[PDB]
């Protein structure tokens, strides 16, 4: 039902080494083989913080639930005014502030109370 | 009257513990009348609002008091007495990391909270996980931390990019800095320098003057603090109390959890610890369990070992009279590192996982869980919610399924409480044998 | 020639003066050739470019300044000055503070000197939360604030608030902090006085350089002004905005402490004020010539002890030390100035904006030593806290040089008011 | 023997040479022992972890050091000495970056190596003037300011206009500027600011005695980071026969500008042997070969130059941590030389105007650049832009950026030291 993931990886790898460059927290340069190469393909990151997107839907790729927006800082992952994609839980034990992946973890957690209850009920 | 001397000098742990008692009752008493669905939500946030101010207030107190206390306790002594001293400390913390969190598998071993399994309860997607060697190195750059400034309200942490779905996916590691203090870079930052101001001379004496200035009145705003605390602790159970639904249908099945969790916590609180203070210091430990009641009680309200550091600082230099720099040495290091509470539920909980899913356990199974556990304890944060984490690289080191994380954060509100009480009693026993053996 | 000497004393008046008229020539004759022409929209921001540098300098030093300035102005008190007459002091000039903060903002709001997202009640809480800050260095440069979803999970539009933190700088928490602060170093004893010592050198060395600061000032604030007119109409509102501001504040602090200062000296004395008020007429006249409380200090010590009945200890204790943070009628032109500001941007300031305006006012009630153009450093300070624009503060500096000579009469005002009711006091008992 | 003497002396010039030396045979030997193939990617990561500890460590104390540093070595001379000084360094800077710009243009075009929202130049050039002053000091410790394009008018009128926001980085220049004029604000100050001086002196002791340690552990970090970047290559054959004779350039220009142009300028200004004081700094250029940041080299440069050579303590803290920011040699031949290299692929002219336009721009650019691994890459986009021929296909500067950029970090800490013992003379005189 959701509508198909258009996220693709870097067109150029000059983009990708700018945006790897500018991270958070950055020590070193990104080594040249960590960088895309080739024909572009889907990519979807682990995290991502409440801050870097005004809104975000859902969209499918290959049967998976995945997230999709709009960066706002060239800080955030992806570049300045990318849509990147990314996945539908954030890495377990770890939060970004709310945010779709937050509000996900929390609907997961009450449908799973809701679940058990019924099967104590029963 | 002696028993108006006997209330006046201990007004404040009977305001704490009377506190504690009428949250419980109020909350009760409004999820019984009411509850989230009474009240609207803006009500219920008007409701749980002076308690986050409290642990607000307390947050605000970590930073300076731990930096200027390492200064202050690092540069008060030899550099080889220090050593000497953080290495027994060491010991200590991995003693009783171990110590737990076997006492942990023993329980869930013997109680089998997963024997029933319910009817499994499991699916939507999995969440992703993060590999051992990337956490292990990412302990390593929270250590060191790139930026003070940074580091003192944002900490490493590497995330990955699934790349090529269909293509053999890679999962090519990049790492950012995300929110949250971090803490044991400050500390180990601070211990080098305090170690520096010492080797320095006379340029140190005026930093450690300016230092410790700094912490007196940092200790000034924490007793103006700990007045506040009773009215926080009291929300801040009340609402938690509220805001949960359905009291003992979801305790219904996991009673057994419950009990494991609680009866590992209650066995390593009054019987472990004690003995151990006990057998090296030949003192009462419940008096100092006494003098030190109201930090776990904050402790419990908090659900953070971070935040009631302060109020435990302040009553070990009081009561049970802990000389200062020791003190201010071995607290700080131990709020970040000795947790025991959290040792003992990540290894219950791993358990209680694979008693879900049907796997034997072995013994080297055994083994390398309570390794792992312990090596991932250090390290871990002290805010609440924290040992969720290291108990998912716990489960990824095990080779377990994860899918089943929901129901470890489905009761974790109240065992997560018990595991800050845990921690900041290891915390003060440790600095009580320390006491007894510099009074040697 | 003594006028020679009396034009470089206020050399920095003038200087900005000639910058304002000279910033709105230079906006008249490059509007018409500017707008759509001078690089058009696009490119616009070239010509405002020192004002925005010198905005970003204001913007640097207000944080140490801030800080440093409240720690050793809160270890500076003392219970033990002079006990309860100290207390009194402190309790009444507090209690005018407050009451001349809310005056000002009332008249400001009922004449309504400006006007030719949605944000509910219970902002209350988020404004708590704020003046408390979770983490120090997180204070320093972002503030809280609370922000609005649409879930339709449960039911149709639950707008559920969900908070995080943005910007704004958090000063407000800050100055709660350094207040706190400052009472613990007191507090502490023989060891605080090393810490009350730093701070109070780091004040030292941070005055030096806002000095400088306003030395860079006047470029700015020309290019500000010439970039403000361009952008909108010279002959729109904006000058009859300024006709209504200047002149309301002026009148406003006027009849202030024209009805204020009175009414305490009667209800409290029973005598007549214009006799008090006739006593102490040429300070007054002083004080409107120089537009400087410093510089009539010593006046109002010779006309205070015989015109009016002070003993040498009260005297000695009420004009002098009690003068810091005196200064009534800056804290009316510093609120009535952000009123105007915030309907000048058109903004909706319900309830929560006014009291913080109000309280931060009342704070910094203090600075300026006394010298002309004193409380605009502070009223920055108010605009930051608030997360008002800033940029439109240089048409409030235009026209200071009038209003603070009559800020300068009611502070002194005020000073020989107070000095009049603690000398009835000390003499009744 | 005094062999054994002589080594116990130049023990860390002994470890740190022999740490490069062995850290290029490990990264071969791995790299012909599978090439990061037969390691994978876990091991890969252990095996390149060591190297970046030591850049997180030298990292850690780079803000301290710089702050306490200039803030003493700006206290401990006249305001009149220090401007006079300055005005010096900057017109050595300024000719030294000159000198390099024109050698890498001429050697590129004799050579000839040739054969996505934009930025414009005075956007950029605004940009660098917003982060000489700093907005907010706790801000610009770890990030830096950058402007936006947006498009907020309507859709019949599309023009961009700037908008600004805050990107990650370090500002170190903003905090340069603003500890140095606040170390001359302490020096105009009596016997207030003489605590503070204390204060910051001793700040900058402990760091020193860290700095230290760090570089007792640097050798193995030195290692293991050069031979991580050698074994991350891909395709050495191809790579080196696409892009053999722009690595000639890059590297040829700065070995000439390294061993004839610096030392020649030196000699004539000072009448001593340059190379005595090359020897000096052998362990700090080693260091910055190793680990291709300016930030990190400072602090064993600054110890060397004051230890090793005889230059006076004010002169090197407050010229070295000026230097390690604005003065980059090697950043401007780089620039200048994938430029040239660019616009020769992209078969485009290069006429007198376009090559003044990239020397000018260079020098702003080099100015501009941060003291980060593959911190010239940044402004090459700058550079490009203003001659606006050469779209940004840098893609194929790459695979080779990490050398050239090593060269790069030695020319820069090169010409800072040459400098420092340029004005130390001078002084002497």
């Amino acid at each position: 039902a959701p509508p198909p993931c258009r996220c693709m990886t870097s067109s150029s790898p000059y983009q990708e080494f700018l945006w790897r460059m500018q991270r958070p927290g950055n020590i070193d340069a990104p080594s040249y083989r960590s960088l895309s190469k080739g024909t572009p393909t889907f990519t979807a990151h682990t995290h991502m913080p409440r801050n870097c997107y005004h809104s975000a839907t859902l969209c499918m790729h290959a049967n998976t639930h995945y997230w999709t927006g709009k960066m706002i800082n060239p800080s955030c992952p992806g570049g300045l005014g990318v849509t990147v994609c990314w996945t539908y839980f954030t890495q377990t034990g770890m939060s970004d502030g709310g945010g779709v992946q937050d509000q996900a973890r929390e609907k997961h957690v009450k449908e799973v109370i809701s679940q058990l209850t019924r099967v104590h009920g029963t | 009257d002696q028993v108006r001397r006997c209330l006046r000098a201990n007004l404040l742990v009977l305001l704490t513990v009377v506190a504690v008692v009428a949250g419980v009752a109020l909350g009760l008493g409004v999820s019984g009348a009411g509850g989230a669905l009474a009240l609207g939500p803006e009500r219920l946030s008007a409701f749980v609002f002076p308690g986050e101010l409290l642990l607000r207030l307390l947050r605000m107190i970590i930073l300076p008091l731990v930096v200027c206390s390492l200064i202050g306790g690092a540069a008060s002594l030899d550099p080889g007495a220090l050593g000497r001293l953080g290495a027994w400390a060491l010991l200590f913390f991995l003693v009783t990391t171990l110590l737990a969190s076997a006492l942990g598998v023993g329980l869930a071993l013997a109680l089998q909270p997963g024997a029933a399994s319910a009817a499994i309860n499991a699916s939507a997607e999995n969440a992703p996980s993060k590999e051992v060697l990337d956490s292990f190195l990412d302990l390593a750059r929270n250590i060191f931390p790139s930026n003070l400034v940074s580091a003192a309200f944002r900490s490493y942490s590497t995330t990955y990019e699934e790349r090529n779905i269909t293509g053999t996916r890679v999962k090519v590691p990049v790492g950012q800095e995300v929110e949250g203090m971090n803490i044991l870079g400050l500390v180990v930052f601070a211990i080098v320098f305090g170690v520096a101001l010492r080797k320095l001379g006379p340029e140190g004496e005026l930093l450690i003057r300016f230092f410790n200035s700094f912490n007196e009145a940092t200790m000034v705003l924490v007793s103006w603090i700990m007045w506040y605390a009773p009215v926080g602790i009291m929300f801040l159970v009340a609402g938690k109390i509220v805001e949960m639904e359905d009291v003992g249908l979801l305790f219904a099945r996991l009673g057994k959890y419950i009990l494991c969790c609680l009866l590992g916590h209650a066995i390593h609180g009054l019987l472990v610890l004690p003995l151990i203070y006990f057998l090296f210091t030949r003192k009462n430990p419940y008096r100092f369990l006494w003098g030190i009641v109201t930090p776990l009680a904050t402790a419990f309200g908090t659900s953070s070992s971070s935040a009631t550091l302060p109020l435990m600082m302040k009553c070990v230099e009081e009561n049970n009279g802990v000389a200062k720099h020791i003190s201010r040495f071995i607290l700080p290091i131990g709020a970040t590192v000795n947790m025991d509470g959290a040792a003992l539920f990540q290894c219950v909980a791993a358990v209680f996982i694979a008693q879900l899913s049907q796997q034997s356990l072995d013994f080297v199974k055994i083994i390398t869980i309570l390794v792992t556990a312990t090596a991932s304890s250090v390290g871990a944060a002290g805010i609440p919610a924290g040992g969720v984490l290291t108990l998912a690289i716990i489960l990824e080191a095990v080779n377990l399924p994860v899918d089943h994380i929901s129901l470890i954060l489905a009761v974790d509100w109240l065992v997560d409480r018990s595991c800050t009480v845990l921690n900041v009693e290891g915390d003060a026993l440790g600095a009580g044998l320390l006491q007894n053996y510099v009074d040697r």
